[PDB]
């Protein structure tokens, strides 16, 4: 089913398996422990090593931040969590934390508390304000204790993963757990939450090749995951996009669309066998350990698409009033240009297609809701249904009856009155489309301008846009570029003599008709 | 040898020095709105807070240059960040409300802050 991704690989880095993956809980920095006997981190933004720790000389399992304290936890197979600060570089404490060695750590930070998660089938809780000292024990999991996780919902509750095909939801104050989930039927590696102030899920990994959705408030199976073909090493749910970013031991992530379980991707790295997932808590960002490494790895959907008409229908997709399948939203407040205005919405008529762009037209008379390779049209404010036709992308031009589409045949296309314009079809190729009355394409380490009026080459402009936006009397055009930005002259009657003439190259153009203004 | 007729031309050594060449080039009223410097300058004070509240004073000062009577001192530029505009979204004085303090970050950062809200208006 359809969903706005981009995956991308921040950062990845090369080292004997690694259990846990972790972003710290404020910064940008992620942590990743691995089997090293070392933890190891870094800022996957500025590609920045902030700093290593060896805990132990036999592989960490598990490391997380307490940020406040500005201090890390590692629990190794010293069966001991040290430790250490992050910027003051030395082993703040050492102790204990189970029997056995210690697979995931949860770090509260409301409270002085951590519990980490041991195959001792005990999960204990530290206190790092009294130096580390036993707060509690948790005595509930008759088998090896995978993860752990807190529920954000009331941090005193955490929910803790063992192989014994329960995740067992326990509060601190109790040792035992106050009720226990048969969340899956192998085995459960992993529990996450999904986040938020009004979310009661718990997901469960197992090797029996599946995740399992549950519903904790209900206590009922949402559904079954089919996750991988092979063991699912860990499951997580990304918390701002619907989906479910689970890894396997067959090397293979998947991501899976949480309203219908079809399968949104597959990604294999020539790392493999991923261990774990986590996701950040404030969304886009989800990394994944593996045998050979750590990848962290940012996904995609940063902002949003909506247009602004005339009429004050500003219209988006999702957010309140408006659902993301239909179309909705107006905006017709004026309220203080100092804070942020209400949503002012109005409800709007029918839609048939999901919005991977929607947009109003901008002088009002037009909506177009873009999506898999189809854009449909709908009318102003009825949403009756104008208009029909293909775009991989749309979008207005200045024009804003004729307009830019990408159909990807390797040709950007004007469709105009939302019909196809064959007398609009580049003499360069294509690998991408800018609006405007030029319509810029992109090809061959190149832009070229291309008129609405026989589809000559007018110029070439050896920077590359981000861009083009045309003015609404197409001489003037607006380059959004590497370069920061180009304000280009278009002038009429060498464009007329020299299109005609077709002096202007294929793929080069003809350096006068378009003259570079500043 | 030093000073470049360039940008650069590339690598920390030659950007290093351009900071200074910078800094030539216009010397008038501080450098105002720091250069390269900004890099080093954080480690001068990594004991911790004296950073923030560091850059809280500078943060103010680039603000605005006012009428600097007592305690109305910002130098800096007069128009680089303005102040207060009707049509400004979502305005200047939301970074300005920091500055007023009860303690609303921590008291080193407090002390500077206070005079600071002082100093802009």
């Amino acid at each position: 089913m359809p969903l706005r991704l981009d995956i991308k690989r921040k950062l990845t880095a090369r080292s004997d398996r690694v259990k846990s993956v972790d972003l710290h809980p404020t910064e940008p920095w992620m942590l990743a422990s691995l089997y090293n006997g070392s933890v190891c981190v870094w800022n996957h933004e500025t590609q920045t090593l902030v700093k290593t720790f060896e805990v132990c000389d036999l592989p960490v399992r598990a490391a997380k931040f307490v940020a406040r304290k500005n201090w890390v936890v590692t629990g190794a197979d010293d069966m001991q969590i040290r430790v250490f600060n992050y910027n003051t570089l030395e082993r703040v404490h050492m102790f204990e934390a189970h029997s056995d060695y210690i697979r995931c750590i949860a770090v509260h930070p409301t409270q002085p508390f951590i519990l980490t998660s041991s195959d001792d089938m005990l999960i204990k809780l530290w206190d790092w304000d009294k130096k580390w000292s036993c707060s509690q024990v948790f005595e509930g999991h008759t088998h090896y204790v995978m993860q752990i996780v807190i529920n954000p919902k009331d941090n005193n509750q955490f929910a803790s993963a063992s192989l014994d095909r329960t995740i067992k939801v326990w509060q601190l104050g109790s040792s035992s757990p106050n009720f226990t989930l048969e969340g899956h039927e192998k085995g459960v590696n992993c529990i996450d939450y999904y986040s938020g102030g009004d979310k009661p899920y718990l997901i469960s990994g197992a090797d029996d090749r599946l995740v399992k959705i549950w519903d904790y408030q209900n206590k009922t199976c949402v559904q079954t995951l089919e996750g991988h073909a092979q063991n699912v090493s860990c499951a997580s749910f990304h918390p701002e996009l619907p989906i479910i970013i689970t890894g396997s031991e067959d090397g293979t992530v998947r991501i899976w669309h949480s309203s219908t379980y079809r399968l949104e991707s597959t990604l294999n790295y020539g790392m493999e066998r991923v261990w774990c997932v986590a996701s950040l808590r404030g969304s886009n960002n989800v990394a994944l350990g593996y045998d050979e490494g750590s990848i962290i790895v940012k996904l995609g959907r940063e902002e949003p698409a909506m247009s602004m008409d005339a009429n004050g229908k500003i219209i988006w997709a999702k957010h309140s009033e408006v659902q993301q399948a239909n179309l909705k939203a107006m905006g017709d407040t004026e309220i203080k240009d100092g804070e942020r205005l209400p949503l002012a919405v109005k409800d709007m008529g029918s839609c048939e297609i999901y919005p991977q762009t929607i947009q109003h037209n901008p002088n009002g008379r037009f909506v177009v809701v873009c999506g898999d390779g189809e854009y449909i049209i709908y009318t102003a404010m009825a949403l009756r249904n104008k208009s029909f036709g293909s775009a991989q992308e749309f979008a207005w031009a200045h024009d804003s009856s004729e307009y830019a589409i990408r159909e990807s045949n390797s040709i950007v296309k004007i469709f105009k009155n939302f019909k196809e314009k064959k007398s609009f079809k580049p003499d360069f190729g294509a690998e991408s489309i800018y609006g405007g009355f030029l319509l810029g394409v992109r090809s061959v380490n190149g832009l070229a301008f291309y008129d609405w009026e026989n589809t000559e080459l007018i110029r070439r402009i050896e920077i590359q846009p981000k861009h083009i936006f045309w003015s609404d009397s197409g001489e003037l055009v607006c380059i959004a570029t590497e370069e920061s930005f180009f304000i280009l002259k278009y002038l009429s009657e060498k464009v007329l003599a020299a299109q005609e003439t077709h002096e202007g190259v294929t793929e080069d153009g003809i350096e006068d008709a378009f003259e570079v203004l500043g | 040898v030093e000073l470049i007729y360039k940008v650069c031309h590339a690598n920390p050594s030659e950007r290093a020095r351009f900071i200074r060449c910078i800094y030539n080039l216009l010397q008038s009223s501080s450098p105002a709105v720091k250069y390269e410097a900004a890099g080093t300058l954080v480690t001068l004070s990594s004991a911790p807070t004296a950073i923030k509240a560091a850059a809280q004073c500078y943060i103010d000062l680039i603000i605005k240059e006012s009428d600097n009577n007592v305690k109305l001192i910002v130098l800096d530029r007069l128009v680089e960040l303005k102040e207060h505009p009707a049509h400004e979204r979502v305005l200047q004085d939301l970074v300005m409300d920091i500055l007023r303090v009860l303690s609303t970050p921590d008291l080193e950062v407090r002390k500077k802050t206070l005079q600071l809200a002082l100093d802009l208006v």
